[PDB]
RNA sequence: CAUCCGGGUGUUGUCUCCAUAGAAACAGGUAAAGCUGUCCGUUACUGUGGGCUUGCCAUAUUUUUUGGAAC
């Protein structure tokens, strides 16, 4: 699970459904369960339609499709 | 750096006395072998 | 016909360049990818077996080598492939830097192009070792069990740490514990522990041990190398559940003891035990040696079939003791893939390439890939002509391209001018380093080491090779430093032609000596005599032989 | 701090409700047995679809992969 | 570095209220407190309420539930 | 048309031209180079063929021709999880 | 099995035989195994 | 434990299989693997026409059935016939067994 | 803690002994010069076995008198030529 | 086995992914795992709708990959030998 | 973890005490179960065996399922004699009175 | 620069000792011989039995084989 290169960057994250979320990655495991920070549901046009989710958020790994390091 | 069988160290130190300015500083007992590693110095003009 | 027997064994005919077992075009096809090239410097003390280690890697790469006699196939004599100068063949000694480019494969079946450079082991040829360190990403430090970590090994470790290269250690000549010193296996394990502990004493922070596969055990006379990971992969992984393999691997070193499926960190009470490495690794090796030398052949082949799944042919069973021992060990230890896996796992570019480049150049930001940028490490006499050994650090180089060459002795002032003019050359021919041949190519890419035939007149000892497309590229250009040859030349000879008529021939030859021998200093007195400085007496013997026999080919008087 | 398998072990002989992943279906019934894979056996069950009580049933076995959640009903 | 399961435990011990997202079933999220956690990320939720996808007004209470790990997309603060 | 022996296993079909179905109703056609525990497949000189929705309705029950689309792919690894069924099209030539 | 045939051209022994012949050969066999013994007392040094 | 080894007994029977996608597969059973991967010969594939006519669900199944390479022009109800097929074990829903089999022995 | 099957054992553990009775002789033969490091070969002519040659290729015993020493030296001369 | 080894022997080349969701990605394979997770760089991307974009670097979970396209050169790589 | 023989006896214990014992009672009693399948088909059959995965060899099968033609909705009623059934397709088993 | 005492390998012939199932029945042909053809023994689909070059033997609970399906 070679996520180390991303482990404190801002990551956008495709998830089951079609519902992008995004946040600063904070940790991962052998299943790709991910924990991430400043978490935002990226529903659409940002100034009203997205939603900030909370101080902590964690994903069950099977639900991730793919992820992108928008801040490299 | 000199590698020699241990019972022949007298010959090596005699040679280091015959050459001018040469000195031996340390002897390493090479573990598990009959060898010694003998560390020293000799001037380059004396090294021929 | 041009003939080269007077100077070197070398393949002049392309039809006789040996056939690789792998497809060679496939190796070129991955030269475009920097992540697939590793440059390996095989360094180590005198007579450590470095050329023999290379002989292993060469033989396993090729189908048939024309220079193989039956004495070498059967293992009576070493091949000594990279020691191909006549002078090296006669002295029994690596004198000059040689190498090969080989497609190599790890225990996971992934392939790399590996460039190996085989540094001379004799202490007075440390200039070549410095060139090897400059060129290499990783270094195999070969040491033999008997003398172990000597002061020469200490300085090689220190220079490797200075040069920002990944160290990996080959503990060679394990047969000399078994056959020469005749140690019982527990004492041999203690010997290996003393060696590995001494290695760790000088590698400042980094830890070396076999379970980390930074240690390789070898006997390049008897044709084998292995790592713990390699041995458990071949002969224990099939007999335990697959989830257990790495944890079983982790326990095959140190103060670990075993009994009937259970492990301890102390010996068992009711039966006296050796450690896990002795039980599972070293005693089987000792038993292979003993039984191959002294067991009845039919019982031996039954044992080998039951244990190692290796069949012995009828012709192999007729072999003499040392060829038979080599044959059995080579059947057991399988083509050096655990050495390639150690090389693969020990080097990470992310931590080292920036530091290496910042050591050999000034520190700064990365080179833009639109520019060609390369380090011309030395001039080499190779076959019927001289070449330049070059590492391409960025960009691409094409055959026939017009390229600019700056000698490293001008780098400091030019760089100061950057912060507040260069000759140019055509790259006539490009060829991969192949030991006893040069394999021509049309391209060379980032991370690759290759020979180049045109640029050799624009510098003496080393150079920066570059090509640019914008003046802003020139403003961002970095120049490689003059290279740190590890030993300073202090052994002096005064030199004069026998007949003064022949002075110009000597001038040409001395230019050639200064080019080919990196560490030699040549200067001319106001007396009209020539002064050569070298590392020591063998070094001077070698270069004076070159003067008399190949380059000046005149009679030369010399002082004491 | 009750863990999931101890919780279901505690719920035995209680009247639970189980909503499935499919067909908007919920079964309500007395929990009889449970295993390591969280398969369920229920007794005197009733089928609810979208909250409409279709009919009562005898013994029931619900396969583990079909359930969304399990809950204790008021008792 | 915080391991994900240790973050789930840091929801558990602090007894903090959280909202959970279902797997493929888009139209619901569930709010409550994490009472239990698991090796397979099954969770026991107390004072649980399912809420549509928008807010607490339209939700309906579930009581104490065990929510099987196969359906958890997110856990959120 | 091809016929293959009742000797059952996929291991005998190396270098045969398979046509391989997937859960999404395309078919991949290529020479089998290797196979795996999970039935991951490697197909050389591979072609994906696919029925667009424009003529998917011509398969409804009533001399017949379907203008299926075809796509070139290079040395595909197919994820076994997606593979629906496998049929043999040609022997090694 | 020890000799090719009565033309008496090739031979092949076992370890017990070669050990016995080596042991008998003690007067007339060479016993200088150390190759460094011949330093400056070998063919090519005599040539030089 | 036992029931994949039950299927392994059934070699050379003219078994009949319904895949999860709904297509029905008649054929001669050559092998069943321990992962339930089944090999058939002298095989006929079919989709039943009361199911088939709803395009929205059955488009995938129909497209797969045609692209086998064995669908002749529709004499009736989208039949295909091929000499050999390998079927992934996960894809099976039902296997209709031969009427003459003595299950009580197994 | 970690464990492995109870019948798991190292390679060549069925053969109890490391040193066979002939191993000492095999080790002695391995290091010997030619022909004793071999176990097969070609027949040579009897006149081609140079029995005395190995003596004068080596340094004589230092106590020997002058006639013996010059004999050694002259035989070396013949060999070199 | 060979297919995972081929995906490792593909690292450093340009590969094309297609996913279960119907997206397609084409780019240089930086790293791949035995689980078929992959990382791509300088990635051309395509939506299920057929809309096209570009992105710097991506990671993909193995389970969601439908197939991977590999450069034709690799048919003669040493992986396939007996 | 546990030894092979212990796992064998554990499987027997699970079949008798666990939730699967509803199917076991019907199998031993030779009385027909009702099984709602994943594709909304309902099998009615007599069980002859089952395993850990809830696969089950069935005999005496009847198989109800329903179809719709526009506004109309209709039932289909296939009969089968001997049938293997892959366990993943099972929603919920009943035991009839 | 030669001579002499010797040596390796390959092919063909010859000599010595020791052998036999068979369709060694018949035709074409080369620097040679199945070099080539008609032909003969049995085996390609199973029941008892040896070996391995494989799989179960090691997997229902997130990355493949025990269905987020069904509409
Ligand atoms: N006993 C034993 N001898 C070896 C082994 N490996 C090499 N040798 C011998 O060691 C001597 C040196 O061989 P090389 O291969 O040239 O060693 P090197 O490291 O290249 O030494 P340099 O020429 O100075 O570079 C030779 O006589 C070899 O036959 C070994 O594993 N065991
Ligand atoms: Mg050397």
């Amino acid at each position: 699970p070679e996520l180390k290169k991303y482990m404190d960057k801002k990551i956008l994250l495709n998830i089951n459904g079609s519902r992008k979320v995004a946040g600063i990655l904070r940790g991962y495991d052998i299943f790709l369960n991910v924990v991430l920070d400043d978490a935002m549901e990226i529903n659409g046009e940002d100034p009203a339609n997205n939603h900030q989710l909370g101080l902590q958020t964690v994903i069950r790994g099977n639900s991730i499709i793919s992820l992108e390091a928008l801040d490299a | 750096d000199i590698t020699v069988h241990a019972p022949l160290l007298p010959i090596v130190e005699e040679l280091m006395k015959k050459r001018r300015g040469s000195r031996i500083y340390k002897t390493i007992k090479v573990a598990g072998t009959p060898l010694l590693e003998v560390r020293g110095q000799v001037p380059v003009i004396e090294s021929a | 016909r041009t003939k080269l027997q007077e100077h070197t064994i070398f393949t002049q005919l392309k039809k006789n360049i040996p056939k690789t077992r792998y497809n060679r075009d496939y190796m070129l096809s991955m030269a475009n990818i920097p992540e697939r090239i590793i440059n390996v410097g095989v360094i180590g003390p005198l007579h450590s077996g470095k050329t023999s280690l290379m002989d292993l890697l060469v033989i396993d790469s090729h189908k048939r080598i024309p220079d193989m006699s039956k004495n070498v196939e059967l293992g009576w004599k070493p091949l000594r492939y990279l020691d191909n100068l006549k002078q090296e063949i006669d002295r029994g000694l690596s004198i000059k830097l040689n190498g090969s480019t080989l497609l190599c494969t790890d225990l996971e079946s992934k392939s790399r192009m590996i460039n190996f450079l085989d540094a001379p082991g004799h202490v007075n040829f440390m200039d070549e070792t410095a060139v090897a360190l400059a060129a290499s990403d990783l270094v195999l430090i070969v040491i033999d069990v008997v003398e172990g970590v000597t002061f020469v090994v200490e300085q090689l470790i220190k220079q490797s740490i200075k040069n920002n290269v990944a160290m990996c250690f080959v503990i060679n000549k394990l047969d000399r514990l078994i056959l020469d010193l005749k140690l019982p296996p527990m004492d041999a394990y203690l010997k290996l522990n003393h060696i590995i502990a001494n290695i760790n004493s000088f590698t400042k922070g980094n830890v070396f041990s076999p379970i980390d596969n930074n240690i390789i055990f070898a006997s390049t006379k008897l044709g084998f190398t292995f790592t713990i990971k390699e041995f458990v992969s071949y002969y224990y992984a099939h007999s335990i559940p697959s989830s257990k393999i790495d944890d079983f691997t982790t326990r095959l070193w140190g103060s670990v003891y075993y009994h009937k499926g259970n492990f301890r960190t102390k010996p068992f009470e009711n039966v006296e035990k050796y450690p896990t490495f002795v039980e599972f690794i070293l005693i089987p090796l000792y038993k292979i040696f003993s039984y191959a030398l002294s067991m009845e052949k039919d019982k031996l082949k039954n044992l080998l079939r039951s244990n190692f799944r290796v069949n012995l042919s009828q012709e192999a069973l007729q072999y003499d003791p040392q060829p038979f021992l080599k044959h059995v060990l080579q059947l057991i230890f399988r083509q050096q893939t655990g050495l390639v896996d150690a090389i693969t796992r020990c080097y990470q570019p992310f931590e080292l390439f920036d530091n290496k480049t910042a050591h050999l150049s000034i520190p700064g930001k990365s080179t833009p890939e639109g520019t060609l940028w390369a380090h011309v490490l030395k001039t080499v006499d190779y076959g019927g002509a001289e070449w330049s050994l070059v590492r391409i650090y960025s960009g691409l180089l094409k055959r026939g391209d017009t390229v600019r060459i700056l000698d490293t002795s001008q780098s400091e002032s030019r760089q100061k001018r950057q912060l507040h003019e260069t000759p140019s050359c055509e790259v006539e021919e490009i060829g991969l380093l192949g030991g006893r041949y040069v394999y021509p190519v049309h391209e060379a890419h980032k991370g690759q080491i290759v020979l180049i035939k045109g640029i050799s007149s624009a510098y003496i000892k080393s150079a920066t090779l570059y090509s640019v497309k914008s003046k802003e590229d020139m403003k961002q250009l970095k120049f490689f430093k003059p290279l740190d040859y590890i030993t300073e030349a202090v052994f002096k000879i005064v030199l004069q032609p026998l007949l003064p008529r022949e002075l110009p021939k000597l001038l040409d030859a001395l230019n050639k000596i200064s080019k080919y021998y990196p560490g030699v200093i040549i200067k001319v007195e106001e007396s009209g005599e020539h002064v050569i400085l070298g590392n020591g007496e063998l070094y001077m013997d070698c270069l004076l032989y070159d003067l008399r026999a190949s380059y000046a080919k005149i009679e030369i008087k010399i002082s004491d | 701090p009750v863990n999931p398998k101890p919780f279901l072990k505690g719920l035995v002989n209680h009247r639970v409700g189980v909503k499935l992943k499919f067909n908007s279906t919920e079964y309500r019934g007395t929990l009889v047995s449970t295993d390591n894979y969280f398969n369920l056996q229920l007794n005197e069950a009733e089928e609810f679809v979208a909250g409409v009580s279709h009919g009562t049933l005898g013994e029931i076995f619900i396969r583990c992969n079909n359930v969304l959640y399990i809950r204790e009903l008021p008792n | 570095m915080v391991p994900p399961i240790n973050c789930i435990f840091n929801f558990l011990q602090q007894q903090t209220p959280v909202t959970i997202w279902l797997f493929e079933q888009i139209g619901i999220r569930i709010k409550g407190k994490i009472v239990g956690f698991d090796e397979f990320m099954n969770v026991v939720i107390d004072e649980a309420v399912e809420i549509p996808v928008e807010d607490v007004e339209k939700g309906t209470p579930l009581g104490k539930i065990l929510l099987k790990g196969d359906n958890i997309t997110l856990i959120t603060s | 048309k091809i016929q293959v022996a009742h000797s059952s296993r996929l291991a005998n079909l190396i270098d045969y031209k398979l046509r391989v179905l997937t859960q999404d109703g395309r078919v991949y056609i290529g020479q089998l180079m290797a196979f795996d525990k999970h039935m991951n497949l490697v197909l050389n000189e591979c072609i994906e063929e696919r029925v667009p929705k424009t003529q998917l309705d011509k398969l409804r029950p009533r001399t017949l021709n379907i203008k299926v689309e075809k796509r070139v792919l290079g040395l595909t690894i197919l994820r076994g999880e997606q593979i629906l069924s496998t049929v043999v099209e040609d022997k090694p030539l | 099995k020890k000799v090719n045939g009565t033309s008496y051209k090739k031979w092949s022994f076992d370890l017990p035989e070669m050990s016995n012949l080596y042991r008998l050969s003690t007067p007339l066999r060479d016993e200088v195994t150390d190759k460094n013994y011949y330093y400056l007392f070998d063919k090519k040094s005599f040539f030089n | 434990m036992k029931l994949v080894n039950f299927l392994k007994k059934l070699r050379n029977e003219q078994v009949t299989i319904e895949l999860k996608n709904g297509t029905t597969v008649w054929g001669t059973l050559q092998s069943v693997s321990p992962q339930m991967n089944a090999i058939l010969t002298d095989v006929k594939l079919t989709l039943p026409q009361p199911r088939l006519n709803k395009l929205n669900s059955n488009g995938i199944a129909m497209a797969s059935l045609y692209l086998t390479g064995g669908q002749q022009p529709t004499a009736s109800d989208n039949i295909a016939s091929l000499q050999y097929i390998n079927i992934r074990g996960n894809t099976i829903r039902q296997i209709i067994l031969p009427d003459s089999l003595n299950l009580d022995s197994l | 803690d970690f464990t492995l099957p109870e019948d798991f054992a190292p390679l060549l553990a069925e053969e109890e002994e490391l040193i066979l009775p002939n191993t000492k002789d095999a080790m002695s033969l391995y290091h010997s010069p030619f022909p004793f490091n071999r176990t097969k070969g070609k027949m040579v002519r009897a006149q081609d076995v140079a029995l005395a040659k190995k003596w004068f290729l080596q340094h004589p015993d230092e106590e020997y008198p002058v006639k013996v020493k010059v004999s050694y030296q002259k035989l070396l001369k013949n060999y070199v030529l | 086995g060979i297919p995972v080894k081929l995906l490792n022997e593909a690292q450093g080349h340009i590969v094309s992914l297609e996913l279960t969701t119907g997206a397609t990605y084409r780019g240089k394979l930086v790293e791949s795992e035995d689980s078929m997770n992959v990382q791509l760089r300088d990635v051309i991307a395509t939506e299920p709708q057929g809309a096209v974009t570009h992105m710097d670097q991506i990671f993909v979970r193995g389970s969601q990959i439908k197939f991977i396209v590999v450069p034709d050169l690799l048919k003669n790589a040493p992986l396939f030998k007996k | 973890e546990l030894s092979r023989a212990e796992l064998e006896e554990l499987e027997e214990f699970e079949f008798k005490h666990g939730p699967m014992s509803l199917i076991n009672d019907a199998m031993v009693t030779r009385t027909p179960v009702i099984i709602s399948l994943r594709n909304n088909h309902k099998i009615i059959a007599r069980v002859k065996a089952f395993d850990r995965h809830c696969n089950m060899v069935l005999e005496n099968v009847k198989e109800l399922w329903t179809e719709k033609k526009g506004k109309n909705v209709i039932n289909r009623e296939r009969f089968i004699s001997k049938l293997f059934l892959r366990g993943d397709s099972v929603i919920v088993v009943l035991k009839t009175p």
